[PDB]
């Protein structure tokens, strides 16, 4: 069934999953056409499919010559999304394929449920939680390859770093969450926190800072008061 | 014109016959109903006066047999028979309408009402959905349960409609995953009317019979059926253009025949504000739709 804040744990257990975002699959910019009347114009996106438990980022990458000369983009988007995802479970090797697929918009489920007709043993569940996937292309790094994609193409990341070195898959991904939900709440000011400090660098094999674990709390802390701020001017309390 | 006689009415029953129906009383003198039309098939059904639960009924044709009714008091309920003695049973029948003690099947002349409920109806296809090979007539019930409804207990006792199932390799080619979703027309034309079916009539009679069934013995399987033959090919870009005149035709008597107080369980919103508003063949069912909205607007 739908995963949400009750069976939050199973995220971190040993049966494989992978969460799919879909929402930068199909990204636009809209414009005014000579004429007066709105265009848009499509840029590269890309499916968000990560494993929770491990950091395994399969980033697929669209490039926007799959729209050309389509229609109905927003809901084709859906069913290259759903394409992919199952190309990628494909190439697997079996013991490598989820148990479980967690779609973050309810929209995917009936898309990727009829690719993975192949698949019956593999679920495909919704969830409740509002996750902050949408905010990825803030990740300097992941945004840098995919606009500079010319054609389709698969880059894979460990969206953890080297975190679980020293920290569990639950607390890891309790950074990764608190961060993209900074991010999308505040893109200026999470990325200001995260660099403010020119002496703290990213790893070449790395998204984000090499923090210590005592500065990685004063970046929690901080990443925690700017969502709260946001909050109260969002709505007035 | 044949007959259909009761041996006896030991229970209080309402007893009917298509869409019409009597009350009878405890060891009330009935012995059973003439004049029933050669040439369409037929149900009569039973629903008790105590246990108004398990409405349940014969399907039958009076050119496979001579058929009767008998009041079983060991299993409960009236039973259809064959009487294959000619002779025994033209007596029976005679010496019945001679003391006036049946009913006529109380057709309107200018009433084609059973005729377009059943006109795709064929009792050799009725007697493959419900298999008791050893009689000529089909025995419906409340509870009975379709082989679809098992996959997910007893198989001697099954409704064996067509499984019909919009996420499934069957309905899907590989490699137009999204194209055959969106549009059914591949599944209702290649899988089920040039595959399965054969032909629009026996589709048409499926469906049909599966209606009648909801409609006469409540069973919902038959209506998760009707609903799923109705969306299969509303749901399809390319029909053949005398199956949606027919169709159109065919819904029509259906949802005029249905008791008014009925319509919350017998009729699925979705797919019906899905195939009169949303599907590709929105716009083929100008009868469906206009006798839909007079008579049951709070659905849609």
């Amino acid at each position: 069934g739908a995963m949400n804040s009750s069976n939050y744990a199973e995220l971190f257990n040993n049966d494989i999953k992978l969460f799919v975002d879909d929402t930068n699959v199909y990204r636009v910019t809209v414009h005014k056409t000579f004429e007066g009347n709105v265009a848009t114009k499509a840029i590269n996106g890309c499916i968000f499919t990560l494993n929770p438990k491990t950091g395994h980022l399969f980033l697929k990458i669209i490039h926007t010559s799959v729209w050309a000369g389509q229609k109905r983009l927003s809901q084709l988007a859906k069913w290259k999304t759903a394409e992919e995802v199952s190309a990628l479970v494909r190439s697997l090797p079996k013991e490598e394929q989820p148990k479980q697929i967690i779609v973050t918009r309810k929209a995917m489920l009936d898309p990727l449920e009829v690719h993975m007709l192949d698949f019956p043993n593999i679920a495909i569940r919704p969830t409740e939680l509002r996750l902050p996937f949408s905010a990825a292309m803030s990740i300097d790094k992941l945004s840098d390859v995919v606009m500079k994609a010319t054609e389709p193409q698969m880059v894979l990341f460990n969206i953890y770093d080297d975190w679980l070195d020293r920290i569990s898959s639950y607390t890891a991904f309790s950074r990764l969450t608190l961060l993209l939900r900074a991010l999308k709440t505040n893109e200026e000011s999470a990325k200001m926190i995260l660099l403010s400090d020119p002496t703290i660098t990213i790893k070449s094999y790395h998204l984000w800072p090499s923090f210590t674990d005592e500065q990685w709390i004063t970046i929690e802390s901080q990443m925690r008061d700017l969502i709260l701020t946001e909050y109260g001017r969002k709505y007035n309390v | 014109m044949n007959t259909v006689p009761f041996t006896s009415a030991p229970i209080e029953v309402t007893i009917g016959i298509d869409q019409y129906s009597f009350n009878v009383k405890e060891n009330q003198p009935f012995h059973g109903i003439k004049d029933i039309p050669i040439g369409h098939v037929h149900v009569i059904h039973f629903q008790h006066a105590d246990n108004s639960s398990m409405r349940y009924g014969y399907w039958f044709d009076c050119r496979m047999g001579n058929f009767y009714i008998q009041y079983d008091p060991k299993d409960g309920l009236y039973k259809m028979m064959e009487e294959r003695d000619g002779a025994k049973f033209e007596n029976i029948v005679h010496n019945f309408k001679e003391r006036q003690m049946m009913v006529s099947y109380p057709k309107i002349d200018e009433d084609d009402t059973w005729y377009n409920l059943t006109e795709f109806v064929q009792m050799d296809k009725i007697r493959k959905i419900v298999r008791k090979d050893e009689n000529q007539f089909s025995y419906v019930d409340s509870s009975m349960t379709t082989v679809q409804e098992n996959e997910l207990s007893d198989p001697a006792h099954s409704l064996n409609y067509t499984v019909i199932n919009f996420k499934s390799r069957e309905a899907i080619r590989p490699g137009h995953e999204m194209e055959d979703f969106l549009d059914k027309s591949y599944y209702l034309n290649t899988v089920m009317l040039q595959g399965i079916f054969k032909n629009s009539s026996n589709y048409f009679g499926e469906l049909q019979f599966a209606f009648l069934n909801a409609m006469f013995f409540g069973n919902y399987g038959s209506s998760l059926q009707w609903h799923a033959m109705i969306e299969l090919i509303c749901s399809s870009a390319t029909v053949p253009k005398h199956m949606l005149d027919k169709l159109d035709e065919i819904l029509y008597y259906q949802i005029k025949t249905l008791p008014e107080q009925y319509s919350d369980i017998l009729l699925n919103e979705r797919v019906w504000n899905i195939c009169l508003y949303s599907s590709f063949q929105k716009n083929s069912l100008h009868n469906t739709e206009k006798i839909m909205e007079n008579k049951y607007p709070e659905l849609l």
